[PDB]
């Protein structure tokens, strides 16, 4: 999804948004385009453990330092466990698992801090509805720049949450679609496509060549 | 080392 995201850019970045003779950014925005799936909070604990996160259906994970991954469903109790090699398995909190007591230890650690303690990013927001059956992304990997934090979700979704004013972007290849986030939390969902005719404010212009940057980025540090 | 609190 990554190299589609990139088309995807140079094609709204190639448009010249905010240099359109009428800007006129509200006929590209789509409600229908809200992302199923984003990251409402995390916990960069890096130095020795690893990267906690919470989506926005409540459910956390980790992408600890080893490459292994832990997933808590919003139930609470069902958990599944990616190995380096890629292997899932389904576990629950409530067996014990032995060799798993640490890392379960740390995820509950971190599941509470974010609880008690953090915004919810979108917390206005009620995530478009998904198929059932779908399995819940996990992080497939991140990394922090001096001006954001850089998200790069399973399900092709990359998101990119800016240190300075707290503005976010939501990019979903699959739909082609960008959701912004301002600085007062207001919550804006545009077609790509809509915004090559109709244009956009220097603001979020901006923020999308940055995005391409930031995709170029991963694609060069893929695997 | 957190998101916005």
């Amino acid at each position: 999804h990554l190299s589609d995201m990139l088309q995807q850019l140079h094609s709204v970045n190639a448009s010249k948004p905010s240099e359109r003779g009428l800007v006129r950014q509200e006929e590209a925005e789509d409600p229908a385009c809200i992302p199923i799936f984003w990251v409402s909070k995390w916990v960069d604990y890096s130095d020795k453990y690893g990267l906690g996160y919470q989506l926005c259906d409540n459910s956390v994970g980790v992408l600890f330092n080893d490459s292994t991954r832990l997933i808590l469903y919003n139930d609470g109790d069902s958990l599944q466990y990616i190995e380096r090699d890629g292997t899932e398995s389904y576990l629950t909190v409530s067996s014990h698992p032995n060799s798993l007591m640490k890392k379960i230890t740390l995820l509950k650690y971190f599941r509470n801090y974010m609880s008690e303690h953090l915004l919810k990013a979108g917390a206005n927001i009620t995530p478009r509805e998904g198929d059932e059956l779908a399995r819940l992304p996990y992080l497939r990997t991140w990394f922090r720049t001096r001006s954001a934090i850089i998200l790069h979700l399973s399900n092709g979704s990359v998101q990119i949450n800016f240190f300075q004013d707290h503005t976010k972007l939501i990019l979903c290849p699959l739909m082609a679609a960008v959701t912004y986030i301002d600085e007062k939390r207001d919550f804006r969902t545009y077609r790509l496509s809509l915004l090559e005719e109709y244009g956009c404010c220097k603001e979020l212009a901006s923020r999308l060549r940055y995005a391409r940057t930031m995709v170029d980025k991963l694609l060069s540090s893929r695997s | 080392l957190h998101s916005t609190a």
